[PDB]
RNA sequence: GCUUGUGACGGCCCGUGAAAAUCCACAGGAAGGAAUAGUUUUCAUGCCAGGUCGUACUGAGGUCUCCAAG
RNA sequence: GAUGGGGAAGCUCCGUUUCAAAGGCCUGAUUUUAUGCAGGCCACCAUCGAAAGGGAAUCCGGUUAAGAUUCCGGAACCUGGAUAUGGAUUCUUCACGGUAACGUAACUGAAUGUGGAGACGUCGGCGCGAGCCCUGGGAGGAGUUAUCUUUUCUUCUUAAC
């Protein structure tokens, strides 16, 4: 039934000093500072928590290697693989539609 | 700390030459429900953390004793 | 009325539901003709009507969503599209429809 | 660097002081229509026994290369959908239970070739018992099968305990039970995993201690079963890993790669390998240990098997040397594909080969 | 018709290879025991032939057109087909399903595949297949 | 059960919900990369270093705040 | 709240991007009447203002007459910087598997464009976790007892990483 004191110099309840009561080797409870939680990244292009990323602290990408930071396709390590078959059909078509206006401008320039 | 499971890693880390101790650390343990047996601990402080060796058979225990460099300081429990 | 025209089709003849599946009979050349509902994805509506364009296959825009389409089959889930493999004792290629 | 070549090469010991090793081939095996993708040889050092994409498992002598025995599985062998896969001799001394895996099922075939005493204590084995376990139809009967155990998915490798009650079967996209123990005498198919890393190439029985070597693509993951947990994990310096062998004292392992390695690792010294060597022109197909002798064989897909002395120094805290022998060449190449298979022969330095030319070769000192 | 070809241009819409372009060399309409859907087997180029101007020469020129491909089992799900058509009956023989799943028959597969789109890169013909599809 | 932490939901709004330092990622395709150590280290292991100021105690009609047994 | 400007006899006030020449980077065989520097890229604005807002990373045990997340023992982590080795980068030039969601010991990526975290209203019930509380068995100690009571009390712990 021990009670706890903040162990750094703020005493008061904001984000930043989460309390976790731990008990400690010396048989004794302390508290502990939480660390702000890490998120998922998100799809640029979706809103959605992108599958195969290490969710880390915005710091702590410095130090994990490339294969924990990005997916294999194109666009990896920034969209959904859906947002991304996505955006291979609808560039696919707005380019052949580019083709398609040819033709017809082509043909009304000949009828002119 | 850091588990190595792993007998000649541990034979390396000794001759090291920045290494100035070791210690065999000596335990009673029982298995499954049965029978009381004997553990043997083997520490060694490394370059940057402590690695250390579970090894609950006692005639490996008793044949890497054996096998340490004779120059190293060894550390009974 | 062309939900008379289609229910007779799906209790007589040969057809299939779905995107995966028109795709599928395209590719085959079966289809006969297809029908798109107007609330699906412009860039699935965009590539039935490319592929329909390579197979060379008449084309029906089905004016409504795509329950009214699973309605018009007479099936209680939605279908965004329908083909025609093989149309029924109504005339449904010659017409308009 | 103003040096001599010469002082590159590691100091090794001559081959001609480590002998006894094969030079030449002695038995040629001509009887196939179909590529001989495996091999198997029985404890007691006769019956070889091969199998092909011409749907046809033939057993052949070490001495003769004479076809003692023939059994055919699949009817419509040209339907490339599934062939004969892997096949094993059961390393019980004297029963004779052959195991085959064509395809989705596994068929152990007890042949009509030794007996009585010997034979119908594999009958008895196997009749014991009673992916589930059939009974054998009357064409099923014909063909020699005791037993077939048919799955969902296609099994492409096998292996026993140094028993002969259990066997392991590996099959690639099954997903989850990719890697399936079953066992004879009470015909129990166990999945002894509940998750699975990725896809699994090979898995194989430690030699003494209960433990399997679960060989995926990139990993191989030694799992103990008394306490149904993992254990070590080797990381191979190579990526496609296509076969595993374990010294038979299991002190030491290699890996073949289909990314032209071949990997020594020693179980005492690190989790990378002790010896990274890339010699090979084409993928590293089959690697194979020799029982007794201390040898070891690395058949690539380039037509090529080479054959290494490798010495194991168990007390003395002194790190296992390898030095290579021979060369050994010939082989036909049909359409990019070399040696499939090698085996040792259980007492002595021979070794029997399996290529791509509908043909499989042994070996002599 | 059943559109999707052996002479049929693909743009393949998932894992590793998402956006680059390939060409179904053999369709599988019915799938097998190994891939139990409806797949196609094709053989793009991954590392697209760079642009080469006239201050480029004879080694940069040897940097540029080099191409490098690959070869995969994709699902018809995972495909793009386009309207477009390529020539084929030089590597037709070359992949099939005995040539996946067991190398090396895939490096001499990529090899044979290599050499055929390098050469037809070469001789400045089908354009359209070798620019990076911009997304 | 009390304290606290977290997850998926459901209400309450036209009330649509601080900023910046810092960190990561994607698209892009410039440039570079071999025959007595080619290019690249977001992989593993190894080396060195981290200044100034506050820091005692009290804090109980009469400033703020945390922990809370049966 | 300076600077540019504009007021004010003036002490100083207005104003915060304004009709300010407000600057910091790249390209190059050395720049063709011979050794004098050319071309391009970007377009908002100093600064102060929080010991309760955002923020890299430390715990346990021990220690004094009075100091502790600061000292000691042990065990950690973060950040920045040189560099060294092994591994990879495959027959030589930026790796592959999985239908797919995605997986991996790595697996170069300039200008420029973009996305995520930072990063966010309030309540309600429900699920799960940790601590506290209640309790059964057992391994120790203190108590009360003429009576009843296998009784009352206490110890049985597990930090960062």
């Amino acid at each position: 039934a021990q009670r706890v004191t903040f162990r750094r110099r703020n005493p008061y309840n904001t984000r930043s000093n989460k309390i976790k009561v731990v008990k400690t080797p010396g048989g004794i409870l302390r508290a502990q500072h939480v660390k702000k939680l890490a998120t998922r990244p998100k799809c640029g292009d979706c809103g959605s928590a992108l599958q195969g990323i290490s969710t880390l602290r915005p710091r702590q990408y410095a130090t994990v290697s490339k294969t924990h930071k990005t997916v294999s396709r194109a666009y990896g390590g920034s969209r959904c693989a859906n947002c991304v078959k996505e955006r291979i059909i609808r560039a696919f078509l707005i380019e052949e539609q580019k083709i398609v206006k040819k033709v017809v401008k082509e043909q009304t320039e000949a009828a002119k | 700390a850091r588990e190595i499971t792993d007998i000649k890693q541990f034979l390396e880390l000794t001759r090291r030459a920045d290494v100035k101790t070791a210690t065999v650390k000596i335990n009673k343990k029982l298995n499954k429900a049965g029978k009381p047996f004997r553990q043997t601990k083997f520490k060694v402080r490394g370059s940057s953390s402590l690695y250390t060796l579970v090894i609950n058979d006692a005639g490996k225990a008793k044949k890497l004793i054996q096998s340490l460099p004779p120059t190293l300081k060894v550390n009974r429990l | 009325s062309i939900n008379q025209k289609l229910a007779l089709v799906i209790k007589s003849g040969k057809y299939t539901l779905g995107y995966k599946s028109t795709v599928k009979s395209l590719r085959q050349g079966k289809s006969k003709l297809i029908i798109i509902a107007a609330n699906t994805p412009v860039l699935r509506k965009s590539e039935l009507e490319y592929y329909a364009m390579l197979s060379k296959t008449k084309v029906y825009y089905f004016q409504g969503g795509n329950n009214e389409l699973g309605t018009a089959v007479g099936k209680l889930f939605r279908v965004g599209v329908v083909s025609i493999l093989e149309a029924g004792d109504s005339d449904i290629l010659t017409t308009l429809a | 660097l103003n040096i001599d070549p010469n002082s590159l090469i590691p100091e090794l010991p001559s081959p001609k002081d480590l002998r006894p090793f094969p030079i030449r081939c002695s038995t040629i095996y001509a009887g196939h229509k179909g590529k001989v993708r495996t091999l198997s040889i029985d404890p007691s050092g006769l019956w070889l026994a091969t199998g092909s994409d011409d749907g046809t498992v033939r057993v052949w002598e070490i001495l003769t290369g004479r076809e003692v025995y023939r059994t055919t599985l699949i009817d419509d062998e040209e339907n490339p959908d599934y062939h004969i896969e892997c096949i094993e001799w059961n390393p019980d001394a004297n029963n004779g239970i052959l195991a085959v895996a064509v395809g989705e099922n596994i068929h152990l075939i007890v042949p009509p070739i030794f007996g009585y005493d010997i034979e119908n204590n594999g009958k008895t084995k196997i009749e014991d018992g009673f992916a589930q376990w059939n009974k054998p139809s009357q064409k099923q009967l014909e063909k020699d099968i005791c037993i077939t155990i048919s799955c969902k998915k296609t099994v492409k490798k096998l292996s026993w305990h140094r028993k002969g009650d259990y066997f392991v079967t590996v099959q690639p996209d099954s997903g989850n039970t990719s890697v399936l123990i079953h066992q004879v005498s009470k015909h129990l198919t166990q999945s002894p995993f509940k998750k699975s890393k990725g896809i699994i190439m090979d898995a194989k029985f430690h030699p003494f201690k209960p433990q399997l070597f679960v060989c995926s693509q990139r990993y191989v993951r030694i799992y103990d079963l008394s306490q149904q947990i993992l254990v070590k994990k080797l990381l191979p310096g190579a990526r496609w890993l296509s076969k595993i062998d374990i010294h038979p004292r299991g002190d030491n392992l290699i890996a073949s790669s289909f990314d032209k390695r071949v990997l020594w690792h020693d179980l005492d010294l690190a989790s990378t390998p002790y010896k990274t060597l890339r010699y090979h022109e084409k993928a590293v197909r089959s690697v194979n240990f020799h029982k007794k002798l201390p040898l070891f064989s690395s058949a690539a897909d380039d037509g090529t098997i080479h054959v290494f002395h490798a010495t194991v120094y168990d007390d003395m805290m002194k790190n296992p040397m390898i030095v290579p022998l021979k060369k050994l060449t010939g082989h036909k190449v049909i359409n990019s594909l070399g040696v499939l298979d090698a085996i040792w022969h259980p007492r002595e330095a021979w070794l029997f080969s399996a290529g791509a030319d509908n043909t499989a070769r042994l070996w002599t000192t | 018709a059943k559109f999707l070809k052996a002479g049929k241009v693909a743009v393949v819409v998932r894992g590793r290879y998402a956006g680059k372009k390939v060409v179904i060399v053999k369709p599988h309409d019915e799938g097998s025991k190994s891939h139990p859907f409806g797949h196609a087997l094709v053989a793009g180029i991954e590392r697209y032939p760079l642009k080469v101007t006239k201050k480029h020469g004879a080694k940069k020129v040897a940097k540029r057109t080099k191409i490098k491909p690959f070869i995969k089992v994709v699902n018809y799900n995972h495909l793009l087909p386009t309207r477009y058509t390529l020539d084929v009956e030089a590597f037709k023989s070359v992949v099939s399903t005995e040539t996946f799943e067991q190398p090396s028959q895939r490096e001499e597969a990529k090899k044979v595949v290599k050499k055929a789109f390098e050469e037809r890169h070469q001789a400045g013909k089908n354009q359209w297949f070798f620019s990076k599809l911009r997304f």
